[PDB]
């Protein structure tokens, strides 16, 4: 596990997706991960990886809060500059065999 | 003295200085049975976080610090009977280490785990 490295979430809607290791917690409990969201922006719920659209999720309304480039939506989901920056458990990700292809490297 | 053993398996921490394993509540209430005279960990949750780390390898029950080979292996033959982890990973804050050195207490890492 290294800073700015890449892991993959074990479960969730982001399962098997490449996520950059944006920050490593000193306590070794969680890590902050950079991800391209897979969200319907609350339009379809009563999905492919897409850049986080702050204006779209603000227009849709519901559980949303912006500080600027940073946004909190849909139960503490953190996004910034079109990219999710969210903390995930070290047991909830796989830390080996992950390398970005060129597309993921361009993405992150 | 049952004060040196956990009452439950949640939120267990290990003292980075003597590898004593207690619940964080026990560390907050009665402090470290082997370091409170040098740390004053009683009644300070933040200081408990600073000096005790939740992350450790193994559990060892210790009964005879003067009559145990594992006590010699772990360098815990001068500590009170309790639940002692095999390896405690972490490091104290630099200020606390310098305070211990000024007092005269050398700080040796308890992380005896083989790295790579
Ligand atoms: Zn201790």
């Amino acid at each position: 596990l290294k800073p700015k490295s890449w892991v993959r979430l074990k479960r969730g809607i982001y399962k098997d997706d490449i996520a950059q290791v944006d920050y490593v917690e000193p306590s070794q409990n969680t890590i902050s991960l950079k991800m391209i969201p897979r969200i319907d922006y609350d339009r379809i719920k009563a999905p492919p990886q897409r850049l986080f659209d702050a204006e779209k999720i603000r227009s849709l309304g519901g559980d949303v809060a912006s500080d600027g480039d940073f946004l909190i939506f849909e139960g503490n989901r953190y996004s910034r500059k079109g990219f999710l920056f969210k903390s995930f458990a070290m047991s909830a990700v796989i830390t080996e065999g992950v390398k970005p292809t060129l597309s993921e490297l361009e993405k992150f | 003295a049952l004060e040196t053993v956990p009452k439950d398996l949640r939120h267990l921490r290990a003292c980075l200085l003597c590898s004593l394993v207690k619940t964080i509540d026990q560390f907050e209430y009665d402090g470290c049975d082997n370091c409170d005279a040098y740390l004053q960990m009683k009644g300070n949750r933040e200081m408990v976080y600073d000096c005790t780390s939740s992350s450790f390898d193994g559990i060892i029950a210790m009964m005879s610090p003067e009559d145990s080979w594992v006590s010699k292996w772990q360098r815990v033959s001068n500590f009170k009977p309790g639940v002692y982890a095999v390896s405690v990973t972490g490091r104290l804050p630099q200020g606390i280490v310098r305070e211990l050195k000024s007092r005269g207490v050398a700080y040796k890492s308890r992380d005896t785990a083989i790295k790579t």
